[PDB]
């Protein structure tokens, strides 16, 4: 940096360890946790699907504003948990590279290549001692013309990988088991089955048996490629018919 | 503290921790290492000689030449103070002079008054150092602490040195703080420091040195705004003439003041750093 | 109620609580340094004098040290670092050189001393280890100068700088007096 | 010393840079380069450090990497630092074999490379290039030499000397049993297997822990010759032979 | 104490919650000496304490263009960087726009001017106050700047040294100042000054400088005996 | 000499202008200044001048770690031909000259 | 040396004497003002040397106007004989080449004064720390070979690690502990070096877990408000911001 | 704590803190408070603002900058600060009206300049920026909006929090009260009665307190309150205070 | 001795003339996912072992051995960011030396230049090394090829080697199994063999991930083949 780099192992981000660690990046993953939400992905047979509990704790703070549901381009969605600010600017991030890719070639950014991307911005951050990561966990979705539904998801850390279920946040791990076992008996899920797994791993792991206003689902389908996420009306009945069945 | 994009560095230390295990090392004890540094030892002592001799002093001005009270004064406007209130009447015979070196200094010359050998005076206008402070109180106070000899440390401060609630600059420009002895019977006559406040350097290394061998002795502290030749600060060493501790020493306010407008004309040739 | 080493002074860019910039004050002690150059600005005209503390007799004394020509009426006597002095006469010679080529006028003594403390006053990565001192008598007349590490420069009438800064301008203050010749 | 010793722009009380000094320390645990300046040529002979079983060789030399015709150097040092070093010879000598049409003379191609490595300490941020290399060299100018360059960029010429590993010991070898003017490359080779056998403590020189290169010059080309395992098996069987000679003598 | 670690940087907060370094800039204001500013109706009067008699002619009143100066208390190299800039503002919209620069908007050049470092690596504050006192359409104006990015508009004010004396006087006669003369306005800053001065030293026209714009007026700094005729009419410290 | 001299020697330049200014009137002001911040970073991280140096940082955060142009693939400077004094290159990088 | 405020020397035999060994970001110090406000250790009198650079202020711990006349020294040293402790207090920074004597002076003083568990409250560096060490607990001690061996198995009995031996002991931070140490092995003089791995800066949290780490062993308090302050413990980020800015 | 993680904004901390934004955050908290409560007819704005001296010429120590014409600020912390990101977000509007040709979004602009903020909370060298600012405005096709900007670098919009010193304090006077079916005037009386709750005479000297609007009122275009209603409101203040 | 301010920086040599940043990112690399490289008569295996043995995780997705040209690839332990980054970069440099020379790479030449980003890495100040080590195998003028790239930039033909975890061990053990005149469809069940000895579970097409080089060029070993090879082993 202009500063420069931090006397001590865990101090700066291009210092190793005795062991070979960077600690900054393994702090960048507390900051995930420092969010204080939990986000649970579902892929499935038709759909994509990422949840995560809400809070707005202030009655003032308009709930309308306060999300980590975003989109990136019309087709493809995330999730985010860790630091708002950070989350936000990755998000921005993905979109300028969404268009770079779209824009050089004339075909939109994969899930998969997006992620990719994110994680080699993160991986610049890491080897460099100016910068540091984004304590954020961006989460995609979207439907891929040749391999359908894409749960991905990329680190502060920088690395970018491909799954069938996701699950980061706070209670990240708790619910990666839960989707474990769910998968492992999975009934090629559809819409509706990817939608009440994920729901109902965040109201299992947090405890939360939610309201509508107590969760947030963005969805993506084969039918509607289109990443698309829940009205209050639609995701209380996910809820209802959790509760009825 | 890069000298290069990204140089691996380390904080400044309170404790100069580090320093003391460079103590240790002593450049790894190497012999011309350890001369070079008691090279360093004798440029960075005290010698105190006067110049009627024009020898050196070995031991002693307190205990050599007697002592009654021992007027000091660490700064430029406390050495002005004496310069104008006490030494406007009177011989002050010079017996002694403090002569040292380091980094920053100045001169550091001891007087007695002819009609009272009896009352003593240093104007320490230089800068004495931290290992030299020992080596100072090993020369004018020497040995045999009496507790028989008031102590009268006049210094100047800055306004910013001070702790309190406010900022350094809601301070008034000017003002001035005592710390005086266990032993110490007579008035602070300024208020005494906070406790946050303390002190350091020659004017504590004298004030401690007196409460160890409870001595009468007063650290007078003139906490102002500026720290060169000014009317203000000397009129904020004003109240210490009108206490015991300078009050047969002091003569003459209209002399002292009108010797003070001298002291203050004659000027620096101010470097052009601010206008 | 503890003793702390806090340092604003081994940085120039790091401010005192009383708020000084001790590495600019720490190059006035590098004037202080180098060698005495007493100027005297008159009404018939502005002289330097320097000594050069030539040490052996076997450097040379007939070489030039210490002062400099700049153009025809300007000049300084150079004073703490003579490596730092070099790059500022530089910069004053040039840029009246480029007076007379673009003007053909030859340039005012405070123009000088203006583009010499534009060439200083930009830390080069240390506060200027000279103080120079312009003595030209240009279209308005006789002038002195005296530039310091903080870059800045200041007019003069007499002005002793170096060595004996203050032991000589002490001297200047009861010997020099406005009607001065520069015989005088 | 504790300071000093950190961005090798840091001067010491004495005047030394102990940065630069622990890059010759970086040689100092190295393989052992031992180069013999001779009459009929120029060798440079080694310790093949790196001798594992299930380790390949699918290259031409290990440590010796040839510069133009004319020149070749070895290696002494830290690896990565020495294959961007070695590059960097052969590209020298080509830029002035592209303007004035002659293989590099010896002294100009170690001096560039030099130069570089003094940048790499007048320069703080960048890393002390910590190998030493032993030019053998052919040129019209000096017919043959031999040289080293240092980190610092402090070079010289020599008529027996080395790098690396037990390298003080080995010039010491040299300065007893080197006779300058008498030295033909047969018995330069000679010296060279004497001197590594007696400098370090591998067997007897097993023929893969150790490697000559001779830079010779035949009807008037300039021939820089590996010794084949069997020519340094020969080498120091003679030299094992004189040895067992001597102990009959005594 | 503590602060310490956070004092040394001007881009390191505190657990305390405030950077020091730029608290220290606003202490080198004082260092400088005492400039007092102060405005009418129809003028906007600066006045100078000048700290040898033959060296350091000390030029604390400076002239930006017509319309604008300044006078300086604190860090000389600052001072001179920040006035030079402020002719470069007023040149080119008399170049471009053919008008003067409002005194208001050239003071917020200063202060984004003036923010820059200290929020920046590799630099520190300006460690000077200026007193910025032009004439626009508007009318008159003074307008003190900080050591610190932030600025103030004044009608009445003084920075630098020993100077809350000054500032007191400029608060009891406040009201006086509107509703001055150019010369009556310019003996109330006098008087300001001198309230800053020792009672054993006085104004003698030799530490007062005078920069005064107006209405027809342009910013002129009357300087040695050209503040004679001013002090001519000040009487009587008590 | 030829049009396309500086339409390919200021190429990069009057293209990464284009995308702060695309980003600047979309994203905002911010968008531009992050990712400057990002690239004057990692290069200053290279060699010094007289060395080729390979820039994996600069590079893959410009998306250019997958694209090869002529650029590239032409007047090979990696073997330069024309080299200078190595503390002369460095001083003209630092200013100095 | 010792030098009373009073006529003569308290005797100091079947006591410990308790230190602040002057350490990274004056956490010993800190720590050991806790802990003479918190038992009441009342003054013995000066431990002065021309080891410490001088200083002096008020008492720190003036709870009453009385205590606030009371003259603070670089080197004092306090006591409660109800519990026999001595707590000496360093209010100071250190002169080059005076450490070591320092040292030699205090395990020569405390030898012959009979104050025979020695305890130091020092600090090391949380940087320039091991994988294994940043991973544990930040506390460690070091008890002397010669330290009794009933209150050696009572710290293996709070199950406390030990400062690790980079060999042969370092106290990376710390600067006269490491010496005071190794001398007090040379001396066969007993203590306990309790110290912390600490960041510099706000070293109150530090301070008042080592006088915790403190009472774990030697149950000054209860082993469990619960540490008084100086009164001079104010204004410890200086004055207060003026009045433009925020 | 975080004592050896706080001295720059590229460290995290063991548990994944940067506390250079939570100083910047201690920042706003140095600063008096600066309130506004989102009405049912657009927004209002009050501040807790301390008059230092009299000499300064009134117009002063501004608390309360006017980005644009649609919006207006409500600011905290350092003023140079403040200052600097008001001129980001006229800037950004600015463009905004040039380019798309209308007035900019609120949640547009908070987002632009928070992200803004945050690009200097990133990267070591620079700073965060030492204060919190709080945008408002009304249109007859957008409604009352109101969005607040931390030193950090986030943007959710509020119906009525504040910035500041006693700005929790202020927060619970506001969801003491209504702000849904209330008009600019209603809530500008119970703004300068926040102000004056919240504010310490005891703490701080005289407050020569700003009230600011938008709304119908002004026609979605942000103004300072008339001097009569601003003085109404202040005696509504005065007197609730009083009872 | 702790010696600590020569083990942070990265642009210092220490007392005794070491560079400890390199050796905490060879520490990283020793911290890494298992790999074996095997050049064997017919080709060379890169068998690994995979970092994820989950039941959530896309096959299709994440590859540890990856083609640069048709006949190379390259698999790593150590740092999956690093690798990745330093594996687009082979790629362009493969396809810019066929732009330039219009030849496939050789194996060695591509290891060079790869090595030289290494070489960079370690060489300037406010940057890291990469934490990951790279088995750069392929077939060039009808041979086998494998080498092994450092994070320092030092590199070295093999005919056999492993790297990551118990791969010390993997190098013992696979000592006493190769063969020089070990032919592919052996030296695959080689490389499985010495992953055995560096693995903690039970072995799976998911929980291994294979793939080889050939006079036809290289690629990865279906799911399929990988778990019929562990069948037939």
């Amino acid at each position: 940096m202009s500063r420069g780099s931090s006397a001590g192992f865990d101090r700066h981000i291009t210092i190793f360890s005795p062991e070979g660690r960077l600690y900054q990046v393994e702090y960048a993953f507390k900051a995930i946790n420092q969010g204080g939400l939990t986000s649970v992905a579902v892929r499935g047979k038709d759909c994509a699907v990422i949840v995560t509990q809400k809070k707005v704790p202030d009655k003032l703070l308009d709930s309308s504003t306060v999300t980590h549901l975003f989109k990136i381009t019309e087709n493809i969605g995330c999730v985010m948990t860790g630091m708002t600010a950070d989350s936000r600017s990755q998000v921005q991030r993905a979109r300028y590279e969404a268009a770079n890719w779209k824009y050089k070639y004339g075909y939109e950014i994969p899930v998969d290549m997006l992620c990719k991307r994110i994680a080699d911005i993160s991986q610049v951050y890491t080897q460099n001692a100016e910068m540091r990561p984004l304590g954020c966990c961006m989460i995609l979705i979207g439907i891929d013309e040749e391999q359908g539904p894409q749960v991905y998801k990329c680190d502060p850390a920088g690395y970018y990988c491909g799954f069938k279920a996701t699950a980061a946040g706070v209670k990240q791990t708790e619910s990666t088991s839960f989707l474990e076992k769910k998968v492992k008996k999975k009934f090629d899920w559809t819409f509706e089955q990817t939608v009440e797994t994920a729901i109902t791993c965040l109201s299992t792991v947090l405890s939360i048996d939610f309201k509508p206003s107590e969760i947030e689902v963005g969805v993506v389908t084969v039918e509607n490629p289109k990443f698309r996420i829940l009205t209050e009306a639609e995701i209380d009945a996910h809820l209802v018919a959790l509760a009825e069945r | 503290a890069a000298t290069f994009f990204g140089e691996v560095v380390k904080a400044p230390c309170r404790a100069g921790t580090e320093d003391e295990e460079e103590e240790e090392e002593g450049r790894r004890e190497t012999p011309e290492d350890r001369e070079v540094r008691l090279q360093l030892a004798r440029k960075r002592e005290v010698r105190l000689l006067r110049r009627q001799t024009k020898t050196s002093l070995e031991v002693s001005l307190l205990e050599k030449y007697p002592c009654s009270k021992f007027i000091i004064a660490i700064g430029n406007n406390a050495v002005a103070f004496l310069s104008s209130f006490v030494m406007n009447s009177g011989v002050w015979e010079e017996v002694g002079c403090a002569k040292l070196w380091n980094e920053w200094c100045a001169f550091c010359v001891f007087y007695h008054l002819k009609s009272n050998p009896s009352v003593f005076l240093c104007q320490c206008s230089c800068y004495v150092a931290e290992d030299q402070q020992y080596q100072w109180l090993e020369k004018v106070f020497g040995s045999c602490p009496r507790k028989n000899m008031q102590i009268t440390i006049l210094t100047c401060r800055h306004v910013t040195d001070y702790k309190t609630s406010e900022s350094t600059g809601s301070l008034p420009s000017p003002f001035l703080r005592a710390l005086k002895t266990q032993n110490f019977k007579d008035s602070a006559c300024c208020p005494l420091l906070e406790q946050p406040n303390i002190v350091h350097d020659l004017p504590a290394a004298v004030l401690s040195y007196c409460q160890v061998w409870k001595i009468p002795a007063i650290l007078y502290l003139c906490y102002t705004d500026v720290m060169k030749l000014d009317l203000i600060t000397v009129e904020a060493f004003k109240p210490i003439l009108s206490t015991r501790s300078l009050k047969g020493l002091v003569k003459n306010i209209p002399q002292s003041t009108e010797i003070l407008k001298k002291l203050m004309t004659t000027n620096e040739i101010q470097s052009n750093i601010y206008t | 109620m503890f003793l702390t080493r806090s340092e604003y002074d081994r940085g120039v860019n790091t401010f005192s609580p009383e708020g000084r910039l001790f590495q600019v004050e720490y190059a006035i002690e590098a004037i202080k340094l180098g060698s005495t150059a007493i100027g005297i600005q008159t009404s018939e005209g502005v002289c330097l004098a320097v000594e050069k503390r030539i040490t052996s007799p076997l450097m040379e004394p007939s070489s030039i040290e210490k002062i400099v020509e700049i153009d025809a009426h300007i000049g300084c006597a150079m004073s703490g670092l003579i490596a730092d002095a070099k790059t500022l006469i530089d910069k004053a010679r040039v840029e009246t050189q480029n007076h007379w080529f673009t003007y053909n006028e030859t340039m005012t003594v405070e123009s000088v001393t203006q583009a010499v403390s534009n060439l200083a006053l930009q830390f080069m990565s240390r506060p200027f280890g000279v103080a120079l001192l312009f003595g030209g008598v240009d279209e308005k007349g006789p002038q002195l100068f005296h530039m310091d590490p903080s870059g800045t420069f200041v007019q003069c009438d007499a002005r002793a700088i170096g060595s004996a800064s203050e032991g000589a301008q002490s001297s200047l203050q009861e010997v020099y007096h406005k009607s001065m010749t520069l015989k005088e | 010393s504790r300071r000093y010793d950190s961005r090798t722009t840091i001067f010491s009380p004495e005047g030394r840079l102990y940065q630069v000094e622990y890059a010759m320390e970086a040689i100092g645990h190295a393989g052992t380069c031992l180069g013999i300046l001779a009459n009929d040529g120029v060798l440079l002979a080694a310790e093949r450090r790196n001798i594992h079983k299930l380790l390949d060789e699918v290259f031409f030399s290990e440590k010796i990497y040839k510069l133009n015709e004319d020149m070749a150097c070895s290696v002494a040092g830290i690896t990565s630092d020495a294959n961007v070093l070695t590059n960097e010879l052969r590209l020298i000598a080509q830029r002035y074999l592209l303007q004035y049409q002659e293989p590099i003379p010896c002294e100009q191609l170690v001096t560039a490379l030099c130069d570089i490595k003094q940048a790499y300490t007048q320069f703080g941020g960048k890393r002390p290039f910590g190998v030493s290399l032993l030019y053998i060299g052919w040129d019209k100018h000096y017919g043959f030499q031999l040289y080293q360059s240092d980190p610092s960029g402090n070079y010289g010429g020599w008529k027996a000397t080395c790098i690396g590993n037990n390298s003080a010991a080995a010039v010491s070898m040299l300065k007893q049993d080197y006779k300058e003017g008498e030295m033909t490359l047969k018995s330069a080779l000679a010296l060279a297997i004497k001197v590594l056998n007696k400098t370090m403590d591998v067997s007897k020189l097993s023929a893969e822990k150790v490697e000559i290169a001779t830079l010779t010059r035949e009807n008037g080309k300039t021939v820089i010759r590996v010794l084949k395992q069997k020519e340094v098996e020969q080498l120091i069987k003679k030299h094992e032979e004189e040895e067992a000679k001597a102990e009959r003598e005594k | 104490m503590f602060r310490n670690q956070y004092d040394n940087d001007v881009t390191v907060w505190s657990p305390q919650g405030r950077i020091h370094q730029i608290e220290y800039a606003m202490e080198a204001v004082k260092q400088g000496s005492a400039t007092v500013g102060l405005k009418s109706k129809t003028h906007a009067v600066l006045v100078a304490l000048k700290r040898s008699e033959l060296a350091a002619h000390q030029k604390k009143i400076l002239h930006v263009d017509n319309h604008i100066g300044i006078s300086i208390a604190g860090l000389t190299a600052d001072a001179r960087l920040l006035c030079n800039f402020m002719r470069q503002e007023c040149l080119d919209s008399r170049f471009v726009f053919d008008r003067p620069l409002p005194v208001s908007r050239l003071v917020s050049l200063i202060g984004s001017k003036t923010q820059i470092p200290t929020q920046r690596y590799g630099r520190r504050p300006y460690g000077v106050g200026l007193l910025i006192a032009g004439y626009d359409d508007m009318g008159p104006h003074i307008f003190q700047t900080c050591p610190s990015a932030n600025y103030f508009d004044c009608r009445a004010m003084s920075i630098g040294a020993r100077s809350q004396s000054a500032r007191t006087y400029l608060e009891r006669h406040m009201s006086e100042f509107m509703e001055c003369n150019l010369n009556e306005l310019v003996k109330h800053g006098l008087r300001a000054l001198r309230e800053t001065l020792p009672a054993e030293q006085d104004l003698t026209t030799k530490n007062v400088s005078i920069g005064i714009v107006g209405k027809d007026l342009e910013f002129t700094i009357y300087d040695d005996d050209d503040v004679s005729p001013f002090l001519e009419g000040l009487e009587e410290r008590p | 000499s030829h049009p396309l001299e500086l339409s390919e020697k200021n190429f990069q330049l009057n293209q990464d202008k284009m995308n702060f200014s695309t980003l600047r009137n979309i994203q905002g002001l911010f968008a531009p200044l992050k990712l400057q911040m990002e690239f004057k970073a990692v290069q200053q991280v290279q060699r010094l001048p007289f060395l080729s140096s390979s820039n994996l940082s600069l590079d893959v955060l410009r998306g250019n770690d997958e694209t090869i142009g002529f650029e590239d693939i032409l007047n090979d400077p990696s073997q330069s031909e024309v080299m200078g004094e190595p503390h002369l290159m460095v001083e003209y990088k630092l200013g100095l000259l | 040396m010792f030098v009373p405020c009073g006529e003569s020397a308290p005797d100091l035999a079947g006591f410990t004497l308790l230190m602040p060994a002057v350490s990274v970001g004056n956490v010993g110090q800190l720590a050991m003002d806790l802990i003479i406000s918190t038992l009441n250790m009342s003054k013995i009198g000066y431990f002065y040397t021309d080891c410490l650079v001088p200083m002096v202020g008020n008492n720190p711990y003036a709870t009453t106007e009385g205590n606030s006349t009371e003259l603070s020294i670089n080197a004092e040293v306090y006591s409660l004989p109800s519990r026999k402790l001595v707590a000496l207090q360093l209010r100071s920074i250190f002169i080059k080449y005076k450490s070591k004597p320092f040292c030699e002076k205090l395990l020569s003083w405390v030898k012959s004064s009979g104050c025979a568990r020695v305890i130091v409250l020092s600090s090391s560096h949380s940087y320039q720390r091991n994988d294994l060490q940043l991973r544990s607990t930040p506390f460690r001690y070091l008890l002397t070979p010669s330290m009794q061996k009933s209150v050696q198995n009572k710290i293996k009995s709070l199950n406390w690690e030990e400062m690790e031996k980079s060999r042969c002991i370092r106290i990376p931070g710390g600067g006269i502990t490491k010496t005071l140490y190794d001398e007090s092995c040379s001396k066969e003089i007993q203590m306990a070096v309790l110290l912390k791995f600490v960041s510099e800066g706000d070293n109150i949290p530090d301070a008042l877990g080592l006088v915790e780490y403190l009472n774990e062993w030697l149950q000054i308090l209860k082993p469990l408000s619960r540490w008084k302050i100086p009164s001079s413990w104010r204004l410890l980020f200086g004055s207060g911001l003026p009045p433009a800015l925020f | 704590i975080g004592t050896g993680y706080d001295l720059s904004a590229s460290t995290f901390s063991p548990d994944g803190r940067v506390f250079q934004v939570e100083y910047a955050m201690k920042a706003v908290e140095n600063s008096s408070t600066a309130i506004g409560i989102r009405c049912k007819d657009g927004v209002v704005f009050g501040v807790e603002k301390l008059v230092l001296s009299k000499l300064y010429e009134e117009g002063s120590n501004k608390r309360l900058f006017n980005v644009d014409r649609h919006v207006g600020m409500a600011v905290a912390g350092l003023l140079a600060d403040a200052r600097s990101l008001a001129d980001i977000a006229r800037e950004e509007a600015s463009n905004f009206r040039s380019n798309f040709g209308y007035n900019i979004p609120l949640k547009h602009l908070a987002d632009r300049v928070a992200m803004y903020v945050h690009a200097y909370t990133l990267y070591s060298a620079v700073r965060p920026f030492g204060c919190s600012f709080m945008l408002g405005s009304y249109s007859v096709n957008d409604g009352a909006q109101l969005y607040m900007i931390d030193p950090s670098g986030v943007s959710y919009g509020y119906w009525g929090c504040a910035i500041g010193k006693a700005r929790q304090a202020a927060k619970t006077e506001i969801e003491k009260l209504q702000m849904k079916e209330m008009t600019c005037r209603d809530i500008v009386k119970e703004v300068a009665k926040i102000i004056y709750i919240v504010h310490d005479e005891v703490k701080d000297k005289a407050f020569e307190l700003e009230l600011s609007w938008v709304g119908e009122l002004t026609n979605g275009r942000h103004e300072i309150v008339p001097k009569d209603i601003r003085e109404e409101a202040e005696k509504y203040a005065k007197e609730s205070l009083k009872e | 001795m702790a010696e600590r301010g020569y083990s942070f920086s990265l642009t210092t040599f220490s007392p005794s003339g070491k560079l400890v940043q390199i050796e905490y990112a060879l520490a990283a690399v020793a911290g890494g996912a298992p790999s074996v490289g095997i050049k064997a008569a017919n080709g060379v295996v890169l068998a690994t072992e995979k970092k994820q043995k989950s039941i959530l995780y896309d096959e299709r997705s994440v590859h540890k051995v990856e083609p640069i040209t048709k006949h190379i690839g390259l698999v790593y332990s150590g740092m999956g960011p690093d690798y990745r980054v330093l594996v687009h970069r082979a790629r362009k440099l493969a396809q810019q030396y066929y732009l330039v020379y219009q030849e496939p790479i050789p194996t060695a030449q591509l290891v060079q230049r790869v090595a030289s980003v290494m070489q960079e890495y370690t060489q300037s100040g406010g940057v890291r090394p990469f934490g990951v080590s790279l088995l750069i195998c392929g077939w060039n003028e009808g041979r086998p090829y494998l080498f092994q790239s450092d994070p320092s930039g030092a590199y070295f033909a093999w005919k056999a080697t492993a790297m990551g975890k118990n791969y010390v061990n993997g190098k013992t053990f696979l000592e006493k199994r190769y063969n020089e005149d070990l032919e592919l469809e052996d030296a695959i069940h080689t490389a499985i063999l010495t992953l055995k000895e560096s693995f903690e579970g039970q072995m799976t097409e998911d929980n291994i991930e294979v793939g080889i080089c050939n006079e036809a060029g290289f690629r990865r070993l279906t799911p399929t083949e990988v778990k019929d090879y562990l069948a037939a082993i």
